């Protein structure tokens, strides 16, 4: 259920 | 060298910046976004499965943040420097009712980092060891994480022996701050859970997500 951490880890840059 | 100390230092240098407990909680939330960027620059972290990257950062974030503001604060007398540019004096921390845990941070971490002149490569390596925590529950492959931890402490020891050949005990001294960092992490978490429960303090969304159950 860890929305924010999943989103930040997936995003490359 | 599948784990070069140069890359670990680069990660540290890339991310380098009344209720005191309100300022502390705002700073923690802000630094959680920076911690994800830091972790992505540690060699081989981003090649772990995404579920394992999540478990490692959920296991370690409080220790990783405590390690960073503690090293940041070595130039400060009787206080800590937050990433937000703000100082919490031990007197403010005592007046906010978190004196005892604040003094533990000053005495067991900040003072000891100051006395041995722990350098940013050493700090980076200790933080990489915390991050690669093979005891973290639910890892898909704890052996892979253990292997990454071993490579960090192999590189750290070689760096210590080369850079500080006069201090044979320095490697062991670095590693023996980790029990203090563990104990202080758990106590800081207990404080945070209390602030959330009493509702006395605003908790922003990333900090709040890190306090939600697994
Ligand atoms: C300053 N502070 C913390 C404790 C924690 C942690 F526990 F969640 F990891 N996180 C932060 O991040 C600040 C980030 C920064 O500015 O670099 N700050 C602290 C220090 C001593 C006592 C207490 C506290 C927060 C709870 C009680």
């Amino acid at each position: 259920k860890h929305k924010i951490l999943h989103r930040l880890l997936q995003d490359s840059s | 060298e599948d784990m070069p100390v140069e890359r670990i230092l680069e990660a540290e240098l890339a991310v380098e910046p009344n209720d005191p407990v309100t300022n502390i909680c705002q700073a923690a939330d802000k630094q959680l976004f920076t911690l994800v960027e830091w972790a992505k620059r540690i060699p081989h972290f981003s090649e772990l499965p995404l579920d394992d990257q999540v478990i490692l950062l959920r296991a370690g974030w409080n220790e990783l943040l405590i390690a960073s503001f503690s090293h940041r604060s070595i130039a400060v007398k009787d206080g800590i420097l937050l990433a937000t540019g703000l100082h919490v004096h031990r007197n403010s921390a005592h007046s906010a009712g978190v004196g005892a845990i604040f003094d533990r941070v000053l005495t067991e971490l900040v003072s000891k980092m100051r006395d041995m002149q722990m350098d940013k490569t050493e700090l980076g390596c200790l933080r990489a060891i915390v991050l690669f925590n093979p005891d973290s529950k639910g890892l898909s492959n704890p052996a892979e994480v253990e292997a990454l931890r071993e490579k960090v402490y192999a590189s750290l020891e070689a760096y210590c022996k080369h850079k500080y050949p006069e201090q044979p005990g320095r490697f062991a001294k670095l590693l023996l701050r980790l029990p203090a960092l563990r104990s202080i992490g758990l106590k800081c978490l207990e404080h945070l859970f209390f602030f959330k429960l009493i509702g006395d303090t605003p908790i922003d969304t990333f900090l709040m997500e890190m306090l939600e159950a697994p």
